[PDB]
RNA sequence: GCAG
């Protein structure tokens, strides 16, 4: 166990004994970019292989040179914290040492004038936190890893979808990772072409041509010869037999005896067999057998010296003739037997209008850069940058070794361009294919797409900055300026960092975290996508990418996905998917050796899974490793079939090896329809932080881990005893057994407290431990937001009757009781942070100030004097807490005003009310405020109050922990000293600063006291210079946008309870929102008159079959069962015996589970420690699809005392009868989604309206305004409301002059509308009028 | 079909609405054409009554008052 | 001046400062965003609000609840104007800072001025003209619009997150026709083929079937009973049960073939539960439209009859009153579903190993090469639909009939009470396909192309998918939802079409 | 990125 996971045990229900720990759930992000940043000797990885990729920068004329030697990154100057407040990038400064090497002007080898070494500045790079995410503008970031399709070629079809005769059409086509690609092609007449970068397509043998191939060098790659040889006469013909198999001979074959085949005969691999039994290798056929032979050779005349024939020419009988005279006896011809050797390449050498090489160049030329003259020295230079620089193209090592993997070599490494080799292998696997001896590539199987993560795409990225500073310093190493300029001078780390800074930040798979609960965290870095810069758009991607391949098994989940747009386009990682170090995701499987199934993992690729047979994790075996059945479900190609035992060649190391991490929390997932299990898998990620998290009494295994390796939790990294705890830190005392010598022995935890999430909600970490105990390393400290004791806890364990109750809960609608929101089981803290920005404008600066004109004093009594809110106020909507006024000109009374004013004699003011103020409905605590000055505005006495306070806590932090480390190291020290020449009478009176330097008998103790002495007279050195780099950058002036004075941030924190309307779910897609707070007393009760929590509909399980909420409801009413059978012994006061035998009957329930819980290891104080956790129900874990069978939850039904159909009988509590049925009680948990009723509810009746167009504007954020689409506009027109419709277009809408006499028409008492023309209107009829079109209105 | 029924109707404005506005306000342009708005997207564009429904009225009435 | 005129139509974009293209005069007037389609035929609107939807199931059905912070908001200039009017403002400034601070006055002027104006509530796809239905309102205390059940069906809402959206007419000819033309009780038929759109469901007609059923030995049978209210007052005081059959006294009248009604009294073989629900049928129906269990179809058929025979006014009293009493009497029930509903044919696992055996046989068959396996796999195929069919009618009679009880001590057979099959047999929710999948198999899955595999999900969710089934489900579940999420795009733009065609 |  632990000392952490003994305090509550859950119950394990699970079976099947696991061999593989679930690993860490960020490896991709972390491993990714641990490759993208650390020093890689070899240079392969990252900084140092893209600049490798780019360096040594030669000159045009090669007189100097820029080589790179070195890179090293700065530390950060601002901490992550730091980032996130002052609102800049978390990054560190990329420093690279280069050199400029000058040669000499006349030297046989340029040999050395001068070298010029140095450390130029290029860029920051973003960091990577130590939980995957990126402080990029002190947002949180995470970069989703992509799934792009492999480079490599690729062979498809399309199944005859063109030219309406099915003839099904292939095409080969070459993906690079960067550069042209290459396609070929067949069209309906079986001519191969190829097209470059889509566009038109030429004749496949022109690039053929364009390599310095001949049109004989061509038919003699993609051919074999039948000779002809002329002996003494008639015709003889050389044979191989097996190219006769199965045609009809237009004659019969004689060679030296028996006919073998008659006239007209079809000819079968018998005849085959008997001419080789007779080895037969010579005919002599009819004379018209080469009416239609294509000669393969170049033949021409000695005697006359004219070309009879040249290659690729069809023969005929007066050709051979002609062809015979010049003394040519010999003719070789190209053997085409249809339909397994097609005439396709000889076929398009006759399409082809070119003849040589330079010509193809040309007509390369001109499809490639049209209408501009080709030139030779162009047309060949074009050709040889497209496919064979390296600078152009690059196949790169995933490229290379797919490419040789699908031609069948042997080598998976090579050059990164293409060859003539490559081109032509292609161009015969693409006619294999046609000649069905080839198969397909099947585009979205997971062997032919590819996980590029962040550490790559970053990479790609900085590498195009290097290409950008790397072409401006060609330019400028080639002038005569060359003697006295070093390298920083000719390097511009401005492209180099935009780069990088524009694919952090604006890149479409740098998004946003989601940050709601630990869940979405961890569910957002472990994310697949198939968009993104270089992979699909929704809208194009198709039903065949979106769907779910048989090799997404372990691979990707298959149920967790979104639901609108883009679904099967962004996927969830599997538990255990890792990635090959080429990017193609790879699952374990464990190996059976002989029918044993062996412990030992090995991680399969999509590719290697196929070739094995693969049994099932539900697939039984007995202790030895044997299949205890005969006759296994297996996967042997994608298909799933049954085998023996002992074709079985590896097995699923895990039940939940299918699933990705946030649908391993469902519980019995096994049992809800597939629909509904996305659907909880995608609402459990929505679910809010609540205030006092509470463990799922029905979990299935994961939640320690989902809590754990998500970061939101403070783990011990060394084990140790609880020395200090506090709402705020924890103080280890490390173990003598882990400490290091020479150091303090103390770990400081400090937790963070009412922080702002990404959603606004609260990410507050709250003290596990108690002081005093013995944590160990990897026990949680510290529970986050949404963990209880370590465990993953996103909602609460309502108590649920299954029943419809008086129309409440109906189409999905949930009865809460009102004592959910009297206990604050769904109260969740939300935290706002609101801006006041003081500007420089033209008429004067604004300025942050309490004296606000036209606003009583009542308004400004929360406002210090400063003209900021007082930290603490609890204020509500329309309260001002940043008080700001706007200089103003151009008054401009009207004349009624001017008298209005003449009368009374108050006076205008000359400034404009511009305070910052709650917006409406929000009603919190204000508990942070943070002032931004710009250097050169003075602060105001708030923001040197704050920091003064600032100053003041930074002091007290760093003391605090100086007297931490130096309590721990005087510790230390005092156990050292008495373990030889023992001062216990003496040692607690000295000066304890005299202890560092109190030389003992120096064995060797007194290197250890050197040590010490060291590290104290170290942290003394430290925490000085620690608190000056803290003061300096307190009082420093903030780096502002331009044009800002003054900011001022306050952050309300706002308790949302809940209510009706807000949505709140399951674990199984069942969804719901509150429709009433219901009374306690109007619930349903039983007859203990424990009323009900929650009221849901029954209807809404047997439609969307996921029964696995009726389940959970079962098992959770037999969970708690057991606990208040606990609290019952824990108010009698029974002994622990009693206790001790209850809590052990019920672990050691089930049937044949993997756990046991043997609690008479436990001590009594350990005992009453666990039963005062399960007092609150007794937690379970069933996990997913080797979960609680119906019987063990009966089982566990029946040790609780409760009935074992899981219904009891209720009462109505309004009526006090029994309602006629038994209904389903148990505890279900539930979950409070983000999707709250205080942020949808919106209204206007007027407001701000658009610019170009009058109408009003659009979001909720801009006090909005709802579209009266066109779809509405035709359901009014389907009524006949023509009124309703015409006020909807005009005065509701755009009518200027119309809206205001509606406005003061309503005020009027008068509902009457004058309408005139929508402004929008006249902003068409003035935008056709701008493109020379005359339109009018006639009168 | 409906789509080429729908931009062969005998006002510009409707079929340049539905889509295609460049060929159908092209043909227009030259052809010279004049939209008297007689359907309802021409008096949905407008900001006037549709000629259905409770704005029929008012339409009758617009058409027995100018054509006399 | 191409590119001014229209961009990227002679060769290539002109892209301005971001490598993305400029737009042009034209290109703001065409398009899904130009001026015509985003601007012109459809715009964003004043006086207009948002929220979530939920129940409401006191209501009636020409009332939503109308929220009073919402309301508030859309109603400001009629405030203002019986503020003034009413001498409680001397300003208008007066009346919005009256407003804003919300003093008590201004809740009881806003009870004046919604008190006979319709709001229009709308749905966003608004797919049919009942997507936008006028209804008063009622002022609530929540956040979320209160939307009676009945219309629900109409808009195509279910209370899981939807959100509607408020619009205010403002003049007096939008306000009446927001009473006229589309208040929700003047379009309680559908437009489309006649038949009533706003009806019953899951709740209410499980309701109205559980009352409307017959028992054999219940509480209080045979009894004879002087009227409905007789039952009522039976079943109140615990002498009857609701689907005991007893022989009742109903006065039933009939439309003459003048016009006006004409009485009738029988003593008829009913149950309880059929008398109860008597007392709110309007006068001119048949005895004989409640006395039959009750499903969805007898009950839309029963409002369509009353729309027929009595009218519109009747009608709407009528569905309202259904409504109540399905509510009421599917609470009385506590109709629950256990995970004993779901009762599994115990001759599934027979069925299943025969198939199991017939299919090793044409398999070792099929080593003995007398079936290609093209016919292999087909019979195998058919082989495994008739073990699927075995297993559903099992299933089925098993559940369907389940209920043998007692009367004068000898046996007897009658439909089910499971709750499970009153909700299918009912129309409330499911069919017998689902039913099918809780416990019987759950039957052959078809592979993403299309091909069926050739061994089905023998397993159904009361028992466990094993990891293997689960994953060949998922197969054709998410190329269902990929269907629902691209078709929808798909049938939007025919809608378009048909629309801008009319 | 998400909600229906
Ligand atoms: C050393 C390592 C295994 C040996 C080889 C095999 C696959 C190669 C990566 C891929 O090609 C993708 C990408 C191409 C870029 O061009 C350079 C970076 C990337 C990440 C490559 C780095 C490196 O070259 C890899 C990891
Ligand atoms: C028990 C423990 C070792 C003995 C002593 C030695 C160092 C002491 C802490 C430091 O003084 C900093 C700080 C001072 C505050 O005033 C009270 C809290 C803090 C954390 C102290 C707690 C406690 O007193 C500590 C841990
Ligand atoms: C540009 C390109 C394609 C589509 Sb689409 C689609 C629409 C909405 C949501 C997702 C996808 C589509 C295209 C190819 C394959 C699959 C989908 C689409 C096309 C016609 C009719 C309806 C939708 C839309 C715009
Ligand atoms: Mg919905
Ligand atoms: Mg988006």
């Amino acid at each position: 166990y632990s000392y952490t996971e003994k305090k509550r045990i859950r119950k394990d229900f699970g079976k099947r004994p696991q061999v593989l720990d679930v690993p860490y759930l960020l490896s991709i992000q972390l491993d990714s970019f641990q490759k993208f940043i650390e020093q890689d000797p070899e240079g392969q990885y990252g900084l140092e292989a893209a600049f490798r990729s780019v360096f040594p920068i030669q000159s045009y004329s090669g007189n100097s040179e820029l080589q790179y030697v070195s890179y090293r990154l700065g530390e950060p100057v601002f901490d992550v914290q730091e980032c996130q407040i002052r609102g800049v990038t978390y990054s560190a400064p990329l420093r690279v040492k280069l050199r400029l090497v000058i040669y000499e002007r006349e030297a046989p080898e340029g040999t050395v004038k001068d070298i010029k070494e140095q450390e130029v500045y290029m860029g920051e790079i973003p960091l990577m936190t130590d939980n995957g995410t990126f402080v990029i503008n002190g947002t949180e970031r995470v970069i989703v890893s992509q799934l792009h399709r492999s480079p490599g070629v690729f062979f498809d079809s399309d199944k005859g979808k063109t030219h309406s005769s099915g003839k099904v059409l292939y095409n080969a086509r070459i993906i690079p990772y960067r550069g042209s690609w290459l396609d070929f092609e067949f069209d309906p007449k079986d001519n191969l072409f190829v097209r470059i970068d889509r566009r038109r397509k030429l004749p496949a043998t022109i690039i053929l041509r364009a390599l310095n191939y001949t049109t004989e060098q061509i038919l003699d790659l993609f051919f074999e010869k039948v000779i002809f040889e002329i002996r003494d006469n008639k015709l003889q013909m050389e044979l191989v037999p097996e190219r006769l198999r199965g045609e009809t001979a237009s004659f019969d074959i004689e060679a030296n005896g028996k006919v073998y085949v008659e006239k007209g005969r079809r000819i079968t691999a018998r005849h085959i067999r008997q001419l080789e039994k007779d080895d037969v290798k010579l005919i002599e056929v009819p004379v018209e057998y080469i009416a239609g032979k294509v000669v393969a050779k170049d033949y021409i005349d000695e005697s006359t010296g004219e070309l009879i024939c040249a290659a690729n020419m069809e023969l005929s009988l007066d050709l051979l003739a002609k062809l015979s005279q010049s003394g040519h006896k010999r003719i070789e011809t190209l053997f085409t037997n249809d339909l397994d050797h097609g005439p396709y390449i000889s076929e398009t050498l006759r399409v082809d209008p070119t003849n040589d090489r330079l010509s193809a160049l040309v007509e390369i030329y001109r499809m490639m850069r049209p209408g501009e003259p080709p030139t030779r020295e162009a047309a060949e230079s074009l050709f040889e940058n497209l496919f064979f620089s390296e600078d152009r193209y690059d196949l790169s090592a995933v490229g290379r070794m797919k490419f040789n993997r699908s031609l069948l070599r042997e080598e998976i490494e090579g050059s990164g361009i293409l060859s003539k080799d490559d081109i032509i292998d292609v161009m015969k696997k693409l006619i294999d294919i046609r000649n069905g001896k080839g198969e397909v590539d099947d585009i979205d199987h997971l062997g032919n797409r590819r996980i590029r993560s962040v550490g790559e795409m970053a990479e790609n990225q900085f590498r195009v900055g290097l290409v950008r500073v790397e072409r401006a310093v060609k330019e400028r190493l080639s002038l005569g300026d060359l003697d006295t300029l070093m390298p920083q001078d000719m390097i511009n780390a401005k492209p180099i960092s935009a780069a990088v800074k524009e694919f952090f930040g604006s890149s479409q798979l740098s998004q946003f975290m989601d940050q709601n609960n630990p869940l979405s965290e961890i569910t957002h870095k472990r994310r697949i996508s198939a968009l993104g810069p270089g992979g699909l758009t929704r809208e194009r991607a198709g039903f065949e990418v979106r769907d779910v391949h048989p090799t997404h098994y372990g691979r990707v989940c298959p149920i967790e996905t979104p639901e609108g747009p883009n679904i099967g386009l962004i996927n969830s990682l599997s538990v255990y998917a890792q990635t090959n170090e080429y990017g193609f995701l790879e699952t374990p499987y464990r190996k059976v050796t002989d029918g044993v199934v062996t412990d030992e993992i090995h991680y399969l690729s999509a590719i290697e899974e196929g070739n094995y047979v693969i049994a099932q994790a539900n697939s039984n075996l007995d202790e030895e490793g044997h299949f205890v059945e005969d006759l296994v479900t297996c996967r042997s190609k994608g298909e799933s079939s049954l085998f023996s035992r002992d074709q079985v060649d590896y097995m699923d190391v895990s039940t939940q090896q299918v699933v990705s991490v946030g649908a391993s929390l469902i519980p019995f997932l096994e049992h809800d329809d597939a629909n509904r299990a996305l659907m909880g898998a995608n609402m459990q990620r929505q679910a809010v932080p609540t205030l006092r998290a509470d463990k799922p009494l029905v979990g299935t295994g994961m939640e320690r881990a989902v809590a754990v390796d998500s970061g939101v939790t403070a783990v011990a990294k060394r084990g140790g005893v609880v020395q200090y705890v506090d709402a705020s830190r924890i103080v280890i005392k490390v173990n003598e057994d882990e400490m290091y010598p020479g150091e303090a022995g103390i770990d400081i935890y400090n937790l963070t407290k009412y922080t702002r999430s990404n959603q606004n909600t609260c990410i507050n970490q709250m003290p596990c431990v108690s002081l005093g105990e013995p944590v160990e390393r990897g026990d949680v400290l510290a529970d986050g937001p949404s963990t209880d004791l370590g465990e993953l806890a996103l909602g609460q364990n309502m108590r649920v009757a299954f029943m419809p109750w008086n129309g409440y809960n109906f189409e999905d609608s949930i009865l809460v009781s009102e004592r959910v929101v009297q206990e604050d089981r769904f109260t969740t803290i939300h935290i706002q942070e609101l801006a006041c920005v003081s500007r420089d404008t033209k008429l004067g600066p604004e300025e942050i100030t309490a004296d606000i004109p036209n606003v009583g004093e009542a308004a400004l009594s929360k406002l210090d004097e400063s003209g900021i809110v007082y930290i603490g106020a609890e204020v509500t909507g329309g309260d001002i807490l940043v008080g700001k006024v706007t200089p103003k000109g151009e008054t401009q009374l009207t004349p009624e005003e001017k008298l209005l004013r003449a009368i009374f004699g108050e006076k205008a003011s000359d400034v404009k009310d511009s305070s910052l103020r709650v917006p409406n409905g929000v009603s919190g605590t204000v508990i942070d405020v943070q002032v931004f000055t710009r250097d050169g505005v003075e602060k105001d006495k708030r923001a040197l109050e704050i920091e003064e306070m600032q100053l003041k806590q930074a002091k007290k932090d760093l003391s605090e922990e100086l007297q931490i480390l130096e309590a721990g190291l005087f510790s230390r020290i005092r156990a050292v000293l008495v373990a030889g020449g023992v001062e216990a009478e003496k040692l607690d009176k000295l000066p304890r600063d005299r202890w560092l330097e109190l030389g003992l008998t120096d064995e060797e103790k007194q290197n250890q006291l050197e040590q010490l002495a060291e590290q104290y007279d170290e942290l003394k050195h430290e925490f000085e210079k620690k608190l000056e780099a803290k003061r300096r950058k307190i009082t420093q002036g903030d780096d502002l946008a331009p044009g800002v004075l003054k900011i001022v941030k306050v952050y309300l924190a706002v308790k949302r309870r809940i209510q009706p309307g807000d949505k709140m779910a399951g674990r199984h897609g069942n969804k719901g929102v509150i429709s009433k707070i219901n009374p306690i007393e109007d619930m349903p009760y039983d007859e203990n008159g424990t009323p009900v929590d929650i009221v849901l509909n029954p209807l809404g399980v047997p439609s969307r079959m996921n029964i696995g909420q009726i389940l959970e409801t079962h098992l959770g009413m037999a969970a708690k069962g057991i606990g208040d059978k606990i609290n019952a012994m824990l108010k009698q006061q029974q002994e622990v015996a009693k206790l001790r035998e209850f809590i052990q009957r019920a672990y050691d329930l089930g049937a044949d589970v993997r756990q046991k819980v043997d609690l008479s290891t436990f001590s009594d104080e350990e005992v009453m420690r666990l039963a005062e956790n399960l007092r609150k129900g007794m937690p379970i874990a069933t996990p997913v699809f080797d979960g609680a069978k119906e019987a063990e939850i009966k089982e566990l039904l029946k040790l609780g005392d409760l009935p074992t159909s899981g219904q009891i009988r209720l009462y109505d509590g309004r009526t006090g009868e029994q309602f006629e049925r038994p209904v389903t009680v148990g505890y279900m948990y539930m979950l409070k989604l983000n999707h709250l009723v205080d942020d949808k509810m919106h209204a206007r009746s007027t407001g701000s309206y658009s610019l170009v167009t009058q109408q009003p504007l659009g979001g909720k954020a801009q006090f909005g305004g709802q579209r009266f689409g066109e779809m509405e506009v035709w359901a009014l027109e389907a009524y006949g409301a023509a009124y309703t419709l015409q006020e909807m277009l005009t005065v509701k809408s755009d009518d200027v002059n119309g809206r205001t006499k509606m406005y003061k028409n309503i005020v009027d008492g008068n509902h009457q509308m004058e309408p005139g023309m929508p402004e929008s209107f006249n902003v068409l009829l003035k935008e056709i009028r701008s493109l020379g079109i005359n339109i009018e209105l006639e009168d | 079909g409906i789509t080429k029924a729908s931009l062969a109707t005998e006002s510009f404005i409707s079929a340049a609405s539905f889509q295609e506005t460049t060929r159908v306000l092209t043909e227009a342009a030259v052809a010279g054409k004049r939209d008297e708005l007689r359907g309802l997207k021409e008096n949905v564009i407008v900001g006037r009554l549709i000629p259905a429904g409770t704005g029929y009225a008012y339409h009758q009435d617009r058409m027995r008052r100018r054509a006399a | 001046v191409d590119a001014l005129l229209d961009n990227g139509r002679r060769g290539r974009a002109i892209t301005g400062s971001n490598k993305r293209p400029l737009k042009s005069l034209a290109d703001m007037i065409k398009g899904k965003q130009g001026r015509f389609r985003q601007n012109l035929l459809g715009k964003r609107v004043d006086y207009s609000g948002r929220s979530v939807i939920t129940v409401g199931p006191y209501l009636r059905l020409h009332q939503c609840g109308l929220p009073k912070k919402m309301a508030l908001e859309l109603f400001k200039p009629f405030i203002y104007g019986k503020l003034e009017l009413r001498g409680l403002a001397t300003t208008i400034k007066a009346a919005k800072k009256m407003v804003e601070r919300e003093e008590a006055v201004v809740w009881d002027i806003l009870d004046e001025v919604i008190r006979e104006h319709p709001v229009l509530l709308n749905r966003a796809p608004t797919l049919h003209r009942l997507g936008i239905q006028a209804f008063e309102p009622v002022l609530i205390e929540g956040k979320a619009i209160q939307l009676h059940p009945l219309v629900c069906a109409a808009y195509n809402a279910d209370f899981d997150g939807d959100q509607m959206a408020v619009h205010v007419p403002l003049t007096l000819e939008a306000q009446l026709e927001a009473r006229a033309l589309m208040m929700s009780t003047n379009n309680i038929l559908s437009p489309a083929n006649g038949e009533p759109i706003i009806v019953p469901s899951q709740d209410v007609v499980l309701g109205l079937y559980y009352m409307t059923r017959d028992c054999v030995n219940a509480k209080g049978e045979g009894m004879v009973l002087t009227g409905p209210k007789e039952a009522e007052r039976l079943y109140r005081s615990g002498l009857a049960s609701l689907h005991a059959r007893v022989k009742v006294r109903i006065t039933e009248y009939e439309k003459d073939a003048n016009g006006e009604l004409v009485a009738k009294t029988s003593l008829k073989d009913t149950t309880v539960g059929r008398a109860i629900l008597w007392m709110i049928v309007p006068k001119g129906l048949p005895y004989s439209i409640v006395n039959q269990a009750l499903g969805k179809k007898a009950i839309s058929k029963m409002l369509n009859t009353c729309y027929r025979i009595l009218g519109l006014k009747p009608t709407v009293i009528f569905a309202d009153q259904i409504m109540y009493t399905g509510f009421a009497y599917a609470a009385r029930s506590g109709a629950s579903v256990g995970i004993d509903d779901m009762v599994i044919p115990e001759k599934k696992h027979e069925i299943i190993s025969e198939a199991e055996a017939e299919v090793a046989e044409i398999q070792e068959q099929f080593q003995s090469g007398l079936v290609t396996a093209g016919e292999r796999y087909n019979k195998v195929i058919d082989i495994w639909a008739a073990a699927n069919d075995r297993v559903s009618k099992a299933m089925m009679d098993n559940l369907q009939t389940e209920t043998v009880i007692n009367r004068d001590g000898q046996e007897e057979k009658q439909v089910s009470f499971n709750s499970i099959y009153m909700m299918a047999d009912s129309g409330a929710r499911g069919s017998a396909a689902q039913i099918r999948q809780l416990a019987g198999m759950r039957g052959l899955m078809a592979k993403p192309d299309g091909s069926i595999i050739e061994t089905p999900i023998t397993a159904n969710f009361r028992e466990g998918l094993n990891v293997l089934q689960y994953f060949i489900s998922t197969h054709g579940a998410r190329k269902g939802l990929a269907d629902t999420a691209l078709k929808t795009a798909n049938s939007g733009y025919l809608t378009r079409r048909l629309v801008d065609v009319a």
